[PDB]
């Protein structure tokens, strides 16, 4: 049980780092720059439709995935 | 002061390991040791690739944007390693080498005075049929594993947290089936 | 007139997708899936890799010192292919991706008008087991396939070259056994 | 048995070129020049003992296997 106590600390802890309202907003820039790189000329209305509208979605599905984290922690082999 | 041909010999010889693992068959014994051997140094030269380029972007000052993606790196390889830290316990745990050899989910062991037979498996089932027969020697789903000493009433399934014990009900000769030279040995699982 | 930061990322991603992949389990379908998925585009990526840092060592006049080094990458690299294009034949054979999400050395195949059921299997065993039961289920050696249709009298174990019939010699019920909602089917090898 | 031609025929053709008796010298070069670069100073003794010894012995071990282009095909699972 002991890479449990691990696993669930990490999962955690990373549910909790990310439940901040500044982490959205990084996230938002990260995926501004990510298509503001690139050599398509259409990825800037293609991140300003898709991802400033299901942004929240991911995060939120984020949000129910921590909620649970043995079923993670299963998910990787690290608990049952 | 850090000779960058470093990197490419270390991406040319991890190519190599790489090219190499993914086409040797798994068959024999000693095949199933060459490739856990030539994954293992895979997993070394991944590991000495990714610290020297590590190494050569904070060199040159340009690891700021590629930081994340190595701790990333880092956190599954870490988790690669405390799997690896499983299986070798799991090793103890039925005191055979097949669990290094093998990837498999589960493995069936049972223990006598002679030798400690552990072989694949994938899933726990309700119940599990091992074949005796054909030098004989015992299978499972096709492993195979060599007849040393007789079989017992209560074998175990074993992963690193689970383990399911089964114990055989009926056993079927070459008489009730007309397979030749074969038996039966069949077992339930206990709730 | 070539981007070193190229070879770096892509040295990057392959990192990430070696360390993923090591750490995904194979017990369901979508996992299979993905790491066959994982698998692939870890492959794309060495690929990548390979003819840039061949791109860049020609650019910079030192592939001479490697040159021998990097056709053993293609070579073994052309086995994988090879080796891709029979999987995707032998799936063909069994209509089943099975042989796609499984690495087994054999698939025991049998078809009718519903289903094509393919199993994994490690090696040509004089007889083989299959056990139906608890909604019912196939499986071999813990490999599981969902029961669709009925059951074969002659099934066929296919490697990529041999291909070896087995036929139903008996059939162990839930009342010589003991083992409730539990079904045997025994085959033999034809020789 | 595609896959068998071109293994047979790949397998033959690099047995006939390590037949060449220059190909042998090409080894022991390049053996002493492994160990030339290498940082180890005994390595120098390591290889004029060991491989001046016993590179005939590996040469002629892979002629005994180039012999039976149908083993080493098996091997690979590339036939039979």
């Amino acid at each position: 049980s002991l890479p449990c106590d691990i696993c669930k600390d990490v999962v955690t802890a990373a549910g909790d780092m990310l439940k901040d309202n500044a982490t959205e907003e990084e996230i938002l820039v990260y995926l501004e720059k990510t298509c503001d790189w690139l050599p398509k000329p259409n990825m800037s209305a293609s991140c300003k439709e898709i991802v400033d509208s299901y942004l929240p979605v991911i995060l939120d599905i984020i949000k129910g995935e921590m909620s649970r984290p043995g079923e993670v922690c299963s998910a990787l082999n690290l608990c049952e | 002061s850090l000779p960058f041909g470093w990197l490419i010999v270390g991406v040319a010889l991890l190519a190599v390991f790489q090219s190499a693992s993914k086409i040797i068959t798994l068959k024999k014994r000693w095949q199933l040791a060459l490739s856990k051997g030539v994954h293992f140094v895979c997993n070394l030269l991944l590991l000495f690739v990714t610290v020297y380029s590590h190494l050569l972007l904070v060199a040159a000052g340009l690891e700021a944007p590629f930081l994340y993606l190595y701790a990333l790196v880092y956190f599954l390889q870490s988790i690669n390693f405390v799997r690896i830290i499983m299986r070798l316990w799991l090793c103890w745990k039925c005191r055979s080498k097949n669990p290094l050899l093998y990837d498999a989910n589960y493995f069936l062991c049972w223990h006598t005075n002679c030798y400690d037979y552990c072989i694949p498996y994938n899933s726990v089932t309700s119940s599990i049929v091992i074949t005796s027969g054909d030098e004989h020697d015992y299978q499972i789903g096709g492993y195979t594993e060599k007849w040393e000493s007789g079989v017992k009433d209560c074998v175990v399934l074993h992963s690193y947290f689970t383990s399911d014990y089964y114990q055989l009900y009926s056993t079927q000769l070459s008489t009730d089936t007309g397979v030749e030279h074969v038996t039966f040995f069949i077992y339930n699982k206990i709730v």
